[PDB]
């Protein structure tokens, strides 16, 4: 992403072991960089 | 706004998995609230040892600012 | 055992046993006797299940007790036959259990990359359990016999 | 986890032994045992909201716990403690199923002594909630089946204290 | 002389002089480091009866006492 | 010497204090379990020397080599110290009896045993065949209460060697 | 001619005259083939012979369980004692081991040196069990293990340094704290030096050593672990400037185990108000 | 310590009441019973080395890896440690034995036990199957002694066996 | 807690050492001894709440006074109080005659006593007044090795309130 | 595990001291001899083989009944584990001389000997003889101050066992 959504604090989170790769990920779904993406437009079955 | 600070180890007993695996079993994660309880069954349902927890984040009194 | 599969299913959904699941611990018990009957008469013939099953197996395919096979000479040999009074052992323990929880924690679940790694056709191996089922259901009544022999034909099942 | 007929497969198989007369009078001592747990938890099961009710209404309720300042106050609090005092019963009714108190170690008792002290939930509280939840018990399950149940309960808040 | 400053009581002041003679138990041979069995120990006069109550309850033999302060 | 009466004396000394119910009734079991100890005690007494010419010579026969020249079951000075020895232990045996407990064994043959046997090259295995023979024969010079405590006392004295 | 309840009996067709099952039983037979492996034997086997000196598989080689918890200079630890007529060098070799045992390896400045003390135990007035009393009750071990201490590590930390093993159960901690409070600390450091434990083992001119780490007798099988958490390595020591100063080791959750019963069953829920009528 | 009279006090205590006829008659019995448990402990006491000796010898017929160098009964210093083990489980199974309750045995050797071996890294499982050993051949020799009067120790044998058994449990 | 069986294990323990004749000895003294203790046990027992009914009254008949108000033998819950406290010791006393020494009596009456009975204001005078009280009752319930018993304990807390 | 440089290090460490020209000095002796234990070292390691058979032998010839049935030098698995044992003290000898110190032999045959030998009932004579052996032989294996290292540490065996 050109520095982008990204994630200030996420990055030192998820290196510093603090974080691990699934809870990143999880972070990552639910956020408002990602809602509107891919939620922001659809009706309820294809975003599922 | 709570996250614990929990810390486990779970050995695989199904199935001699063959590449990598070190820190899939032995780590230590902040998971928020919501999540903890969720998170320490499934510890507890694959025979893992929960070694160690905190509160970290929130305060240890609550009721305003706790549910956030 | 039934318990330990079942109750686990209701811990996971975080509830009671269900009525079919009390049920089924219920007919499972009354199973008991029998089964530990079964067990029994096995374990009172261990060692000419063993032996029996260690011809019948040879015969079959000898080439394993033969200078390039893997069972070749005399304490070779006093292990292949232990191996298979180990897996008699974990059959009886499946009987008794009603379920192979413990027969594949113990004896399945890491095995076939044992054998593989020692070199040991593992088809040839099932011969031989295969074979300790037949001296064994011989020494049992009929009806005992063939509650014995599904503890067999499960290790002969899993090994393949 | 572990039961009692797996418990007698795995202390024997540890040692390389057949099932031998001890062994299996041992599990005899199970199986005669097995209909009248069977029916226990059946009760349980079906009265599994009316004891908690009543246990929280003997040993929780009409408190300083429900109070503002005691842990049980707030509608999200009040809801955690009789969810724990679900998983209390639900579990206690496994173990007494199985015979053995092994999954009360591994799925429930393992940190949890801690995990309260992190979030401040008190003790002696939650004992005296698990020990009035095994007075009801042991009313609505009759003789047959009153000591067995009781016992893992008593195992549970042995494992707390 | 003896151990020096004792207890602040008055009672605590007065120090005596045991000269004894440990024997050999019964039941058992020392092979570690043995001293001769005579030796003296002086004592407050506040302690004096566990010492002497140890002195004679291990075979001892108490050979003298002395006023050494008193 | 450890007998039941100094042991409960003993325990009341060390804690400062008066003789007690729990004491006197440990002395009356002393006391009520004397008659069958003396008569183990007189039996054991008058029936005693040939035990000791018995278990010698089984020390020899059960080690031939023992007997033969330059060994050391040979001449009248070892086969005199051998009977003698064993006549010792029969001897503590019997005041064990007679005192109510191990004391006399303790003090004058266990303290010190292994340390003097390992010295003079005595093995420990004869004197338990000794005794093995011993404990044999007074199978049938007692029985009951009398033989369950010369057995004690005879048993007590193979543990001490092993 | 007797009971009906012989019928266990088997229905096949017995064998025929020549059938290959008739000599089947003497035909396990004395020759070296799979019916000549003993079958007991099975659980005892070996390598391809490996004969006798092959090393067991995970060799640990003596003195290391010594090394793997560093307690090799400790376990066992030397005996130190001051001969009669000893030297110079000998009573500072014996000051030195009083040092660091009695004051738990802290270090005494040379300010803070009992030194009229030794100008006696040079001359032999006192003996080593003496001047380890008076060290005991001075302010060096008062200020440094007393001072800022609870009862519960003062009194376990009297056992390391003065009878050199771990506490064994509740009750010595019970008997202890109940004689400082009725006889005060002076005859509490005194209790320990005149006990059994001490005048068995150290005498009158032995220096205590560490004990806690081999086998005593009349031991608690608790003695030893506990022995390992008061430890603390070679390098450590039992000194207060640190930001934790003494806290407790030992706690009396170790010395009572597990619990079975009990929870104050209280009552803070309410009860109270009246009216009349109508069901 | 307890023993079986004082285990029946503490639990009445814990009533606030005198002992119950139930427990009072359970007591008399075990009086009823002393004299066949004085030879049982009597039969470990006079029998001890030998039992230890033999289920040492068959300890290390079954593992030949522990007297291999790398194992955890060479060289002549930890043999010595797992005999002088050996001895002091027997010892306080015979206390529990007399006692009538197993709680020296719990509190004065199997407390902390475990951790003490994995520490160490004593095979803990085989320390185990010696306590199953010595379980074997003391329970012989309660069984079969010398000229004591014909009758049935079983109900003494099972109560043995249970001590050698919680140790074992608590070990392995 | 201090019986004839605990205090010969502990004897043996800190020796390191097996169960020898001389603690088996005095074992059998404590089990030869249970039937005159626990026939004491059972009449102290049954009796019980008279035993106590009585030496409560007559700690008042010997010490008029504490009857009178603003004294410690008036009102419900001082005398409620005071006969507890004489039925802890008739029940210690039973548990001391069952268990086969003074165990249940020095750790649950006798470790403390003073100390509390001091900062109560307790007069041990009183509790000997009742024992004594209760003591001569007790002679025409039991006889022979069964008073001796009884009398034994009676007269052991007598001492410690002395 | 003791040898000149660890009893020279432990001396200086228990003083809280460096190592000073006393300890020095010592340390020089240990690599000044050196050489001479390390030609006995290679002497006795070689010849192992044949020095065992022979001690082996040596303890059946002096004993001739131990090679009898029922005796503790028949079948293969006695005999098997005598060559062991007496392989064992051969083993340790050539330790001892490397490491400049009995240490070795201390540590892994010394401490625990006589409860082991005791327990299993493995008479000392037959390993002094043994030994006794081992020490003849080596007479014309080594010379000078080589052979007086052997001995000195074959001595050093036989005073343990006695
Ligand atoms: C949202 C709140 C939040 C904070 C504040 C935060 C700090 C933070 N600073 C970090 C590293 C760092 N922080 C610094 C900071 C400095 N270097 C200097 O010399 C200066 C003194 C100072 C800047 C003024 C540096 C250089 C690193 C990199 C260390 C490395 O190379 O691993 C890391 C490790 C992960 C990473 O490298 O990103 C975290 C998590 N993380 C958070 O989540
Ligand atoms: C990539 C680097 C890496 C390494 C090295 C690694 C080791 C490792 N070994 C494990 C278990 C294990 N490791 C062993 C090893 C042995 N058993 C023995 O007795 C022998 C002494 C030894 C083999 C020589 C065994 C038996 C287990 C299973 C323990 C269990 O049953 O849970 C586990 C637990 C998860 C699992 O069971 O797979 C890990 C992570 N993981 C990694 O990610
Ligand atoms: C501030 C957040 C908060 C709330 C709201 C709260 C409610 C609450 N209501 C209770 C009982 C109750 N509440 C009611 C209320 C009603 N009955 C009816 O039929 C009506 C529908 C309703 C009145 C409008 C009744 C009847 C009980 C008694 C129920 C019982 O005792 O079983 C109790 C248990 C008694 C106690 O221990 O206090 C709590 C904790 N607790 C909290 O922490
Ligand atoms: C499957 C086994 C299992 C158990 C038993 C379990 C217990 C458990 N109880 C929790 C919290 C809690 N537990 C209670 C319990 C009580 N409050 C009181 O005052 C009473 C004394 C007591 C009820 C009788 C409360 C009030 C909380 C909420 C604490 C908070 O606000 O964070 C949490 C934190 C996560 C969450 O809030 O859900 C866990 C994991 N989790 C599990 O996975
Ligand atoms: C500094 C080095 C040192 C020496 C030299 C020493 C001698 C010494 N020998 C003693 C006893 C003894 N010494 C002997 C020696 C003998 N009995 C005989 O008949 C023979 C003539 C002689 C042997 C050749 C005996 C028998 C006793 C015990 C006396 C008794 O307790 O009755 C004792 C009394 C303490 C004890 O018994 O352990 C000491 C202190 N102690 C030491 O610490
Ligand atoms: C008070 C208790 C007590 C005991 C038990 C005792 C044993 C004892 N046996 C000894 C010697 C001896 N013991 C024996 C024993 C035997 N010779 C044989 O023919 C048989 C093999 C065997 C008898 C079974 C021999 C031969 C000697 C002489 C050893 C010597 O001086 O070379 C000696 C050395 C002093 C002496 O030469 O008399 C002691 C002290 N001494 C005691 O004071
Ligand atoms: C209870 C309090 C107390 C006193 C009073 C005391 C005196 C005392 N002075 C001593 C030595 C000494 N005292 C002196 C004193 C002197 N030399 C001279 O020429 C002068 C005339 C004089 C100084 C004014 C000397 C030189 C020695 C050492 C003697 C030696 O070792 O050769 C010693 C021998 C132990 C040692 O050297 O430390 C004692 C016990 N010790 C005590 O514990
Ligand atoms: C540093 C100064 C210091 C303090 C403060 C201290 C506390 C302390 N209290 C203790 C016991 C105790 N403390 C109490 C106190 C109470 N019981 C109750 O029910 C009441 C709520 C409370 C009185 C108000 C009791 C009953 C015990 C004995 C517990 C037992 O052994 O079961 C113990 C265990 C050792 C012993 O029993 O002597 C310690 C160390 N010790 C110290 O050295
Ligand atoms: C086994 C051998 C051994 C070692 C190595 C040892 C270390 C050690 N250093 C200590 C203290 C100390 N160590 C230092 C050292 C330093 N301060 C600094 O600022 C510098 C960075 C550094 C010097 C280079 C200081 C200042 C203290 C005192 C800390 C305090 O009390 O506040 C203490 C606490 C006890 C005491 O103060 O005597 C120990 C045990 N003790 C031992 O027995
Ligand atoms: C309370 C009574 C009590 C018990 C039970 C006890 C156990 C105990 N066993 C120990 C060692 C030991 N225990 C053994 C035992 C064995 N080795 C094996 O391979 C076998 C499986 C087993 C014999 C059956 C060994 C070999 C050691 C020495 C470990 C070492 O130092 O490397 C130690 C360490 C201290 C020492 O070595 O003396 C303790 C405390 N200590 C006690 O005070
Ligand atoms: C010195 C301490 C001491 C001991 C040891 C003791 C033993 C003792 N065992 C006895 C009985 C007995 N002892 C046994 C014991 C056994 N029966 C068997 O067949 C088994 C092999 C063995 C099992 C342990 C039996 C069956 C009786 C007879 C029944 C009875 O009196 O209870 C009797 C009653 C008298 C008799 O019938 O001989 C005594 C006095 N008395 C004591 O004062
Ligand atoms: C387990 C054994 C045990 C004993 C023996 C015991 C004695 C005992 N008696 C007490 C009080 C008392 N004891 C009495 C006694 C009497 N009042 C009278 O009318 C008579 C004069 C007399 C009976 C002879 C009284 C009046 C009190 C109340 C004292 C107060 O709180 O002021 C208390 C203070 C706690 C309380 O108030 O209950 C104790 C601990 N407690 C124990 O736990
Ligand atoms: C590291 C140093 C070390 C030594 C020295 C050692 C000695 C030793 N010898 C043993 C057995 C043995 N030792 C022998 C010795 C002999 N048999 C004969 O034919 C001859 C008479 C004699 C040789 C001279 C025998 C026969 C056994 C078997 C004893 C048994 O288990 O019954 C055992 C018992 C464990 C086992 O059975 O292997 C030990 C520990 N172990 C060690 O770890």
């Amino acid at each position: 992403p050109p520095s982008y959504l990204r994630l200030s604090e996420a990055e030192s989170k998820l290196k510093n072991n603090e974080i691990s790769v699934r809870e990143f990920v999880r972070r990552l779904g639910r956020s408002e960089n990602y809602r509107k993406r891919f939620f922001e437009p659809y009706s309820s079955p294809k975003v599922v | 706004s709570r996250y614990f600070k929990v810390t486990a180890c779970i050995p695989s007993l199904k199935r001699v998995r063959t590449g990598r695996e070190l820190q899939n079993t032995f780590f230590t994660k902040l998971v928020p609230y919501e999540n903890w309880f969720t998170e320490q069954q499934r510890i507890q349902k694959a025979g893992g040892k929960v070694l160690s927890v905190k509160l970290f984040t929130g305060v240890q009194g609550a009721n305003t600012g706790v549910g956030a | 055992s039934v318990l330990t599969k079942a109750i686990v299913n209701a811990d996971a959904e975080a509830r009671y046993l269900s009525p079919g699941e009390l049920d089924r611990i219920k007919s499972f018990v009354a199973s008991g006797e029998r089964r530990l009957r079964i067990a029994q008469t096995l374990t009172e013939a261990r060692e000419r299940i063993v032996k029996q099953a260690g011809d019948q197996l040879f015969q079959i395919r000898p080439d394993v007790v033969s200078p390039g096979g893997n069972a070749y000479g005399e304490k070779m040999t006093a292990l292949c036959l232990r191996d298979l009074d180990y897996y008699l052992r974990l059959v009886t323990y499946g009987i008794v259990a009603g379920d192979v929880t413990p027969i594949e924690e113990i004896g399945i679940i890491g095995v076939k990359e044992m054998y593989n790694s020692l070199q040991t056709p593992i088809p040839a191996v099932a011969e031989g359990v295969r074979a300790m089922k037949n001296v064994a259901t011989s020494l049992l009544s009929g009806d005992d016999a063939a509650e014995a022999g599904f503890y067999f034909d499960y290790l002969v099942g899993a090994m393949q | 986890m572990q039961d009692a007929i797996t418990a007698v497969i795995n202390n024997y198989d540890v040692q390389g032994k057949y099932l031998d007369g001890a062994a299996l009078d041992k599990l005899k001592a199970y199986f005669t045992t097995g209909a009248v747990r069977v029916r226990a938890a059946a009760v349980i099961s079906s009265n599994a909201t009316t004891i908690i009710k009543e246990a929280a209404a003997k040993a929780l309720i009409y408190s300083d716990l429900t109070r503002p300042g005691g842990n049980m106050y707030t509608t999200r609090r009040y809801a955690a403690c009789i969810r724990d005092m679900d998983y209390f019963l639900r579990y206690a009714t496994y173990a007494m199923l199985a015979g053995d108190p092994s999954i009360l170690d591994e799925r429930v008792l393992n940190g949890l002594k801690e995990t309260y002290n992190s979030l401040g939930v008190p003790i002696a509280a939650t004992v005296g909630g698990i020990q009035a939840m095994k007075e009801v018990v042991g009313g609505l399950v009759g003789p047959d089946a009153a000591k067995e149940a009781s016992i893992y309960f008593d195992y549970l808040s042995s494992g707390l204290s | 002389m003896y151990n020096n400053v004792t207890a602040n009581t008055e009672w605590g002041r007065k120090v005596f002089k045991i000269t004894v003679a440990q024997f050999p138990d019964a039941d058992g041979l020392d092979t570690d480091n043995l001293s001769q069995s005579n030796y003296f120990v002086t004592v407050p006069l506040a302690r004096l009866l566990p010492e002497m109550q140890l002195i004679k309850n291990k075979g001892g033999k108490v050979l003298s006492v002395e006023p050494v302060v008193s | 010497m450890k007998t039941v009466i100094t042991e409960v004396i003993a325990s009341a000394d060390s804690q400062g204090r008066f003789l007690n119910n729990t004491e006197l009734q440990a002395a009356n079991g002393r006391f009520q379990r004397a008659t069958a100890s003396m008569e183990a005690a007189r039996a054991l007494t008058s029936n005693a020397d040939s035990l000791v010419k018995g278990a010698v010579q089984e020390v020899y026969n059960k080690f031939p080599y023992l007997t033969q020249p330059g060994q050391m079951g040979y001449g009248d000075t070892n086969q005199a110290k051998c009977a003698r020895d064993i006549s010792h232990y029969l001897r503590f045996i019997t005041y064990s009896l007679v005192a109510g407990g191990t004391g006399p064994l303790d003090d004058y043959i266990v303290a010190g045993l292994r340390e003097v046997n390992r010295t003079f090259n005595l093995s420990p295995s004869w004197y338990i065949e000794a005794l093995k023979h011993i404990k044999g024969k007074v199978g049938s010079q007692l029985s009951g209460q009398p033989l369950t405590e010369a057995n004690a006392y005879i048993d007590y004295c193979i543990n001490a060697l092993s | 001619r007797k009971v009906i309840d012989s019928i266990k009996i088997e229905d096949p067709v017995k064998p025929g005259d020549f059938a290959n099952f008739l000599d089947m039983a003497r035909g396990i037979e004395s020759r070296t083939g799979v019916w000549s492996i003993s079958y007991e034997s099975l659980r005892t086997l070996g390598p391809p012979e490996g004969g006798m000196l092959r090393p067991a598989v995970g060799g640990t080689a003596e003195a290391a369980a010594q090394k793997q918890l560093g307690i090799t200079a400790v376990a066992p630890a030397s005996v130190v004692e001051l001969r009669p007529n000893a030297s110079e060098e000998d009573l500072q070799g014996v000051l030195r081991a009083v040092y660091r045992q009695v004051l738990g390896n802290t270090y005494v400045m040379e300010s803070e040196r009992p030194t009229q003390a030794e100008s006696l135990l040079r001359n032999g007035s006192i003996s080593v069990r003496e001047f380890v009393r008076r060290i005991a009750k001075s302010d060096l071990y008062k200020e440094r293990f007393f001072n800022k201490a609870s009862n519960n590590r003062f009194i376990e930390l009297n056992f390391k340094h003065l009878l050199g093993r771990a506490p064994y159960n509740h009750g010595e901690i019970q008997e202890h704290f109940g004689l400082y409070h009725k006889a005060g600390y002076d005859v509490e450091i005194d209790s320990y030096i005149d006990s059994d434990e001490y005048i068995e083992t150290f005498g009158e001119n032995i220096v205590p050593y560490f004990r806690g780490f081999k086998y005593q007798t009349n031991q608690s099988a608790g003695g030893f672990p506990r022995m390992v958490k008061l430890w603390g390595g070679d390098a450590g020591s039992d000194t207060d400037r640190g930001k934790n100063g003494q806290r407790t080791l030992v706690t009396t959750k170790d010395l009572i185990g597990p619990t079975k019963i009990f929870v104050p069953f209280v009552a803070p829920g309410r009860d109270a108000d009246m009216v009349s009528g109508d069901y | 310590m307890q023993d079986a009279f004082t285990k029946a006090i503490v639990a009445a205590d814990l009533r606030g009441s005198f002992l119950s006829e139930q427990e009072l008659n359970q007591l008399t019995n075990l009086v009823k019973e002393s004299n066949k448990r004085l030879d049982a402990v009597n039969a470990i006491t006079g029998n001890a080395a030998e039992i230890i000796s033999d289920a040492a010898h068959k300890l290390f017929a079954e593992q030949t890896d522990l007297i291999r160098p790398g194992g955890n009964a060479y060289p002549n210093r930890r043999m010595a440690a797992c005999l002088r083990d050996m001895e002091i489980i027997l010892r306080y199974v015979s206390y529990a034995l007399l006692a009538g309750d197993a709680s020296v045995l719990e509190d004065r050797c199997l407390n902390g036990l475990k951790e003490t071996y994995v520490a160490l890294g004593t095979p803990t499982r085989s320390v185990a199957r010696a306590v199953q050993l010595m379980k074997e051949t003391a329970i012989g020799y309660v069984n079969s002694p010398s000229g004591v009067t014909r009758g049935d120790c079983s109900a003494l044998v099972n109560e043995a066996a249970t001590y050698f058994d919680k140790a074992a449990a608590s070990i392995a």
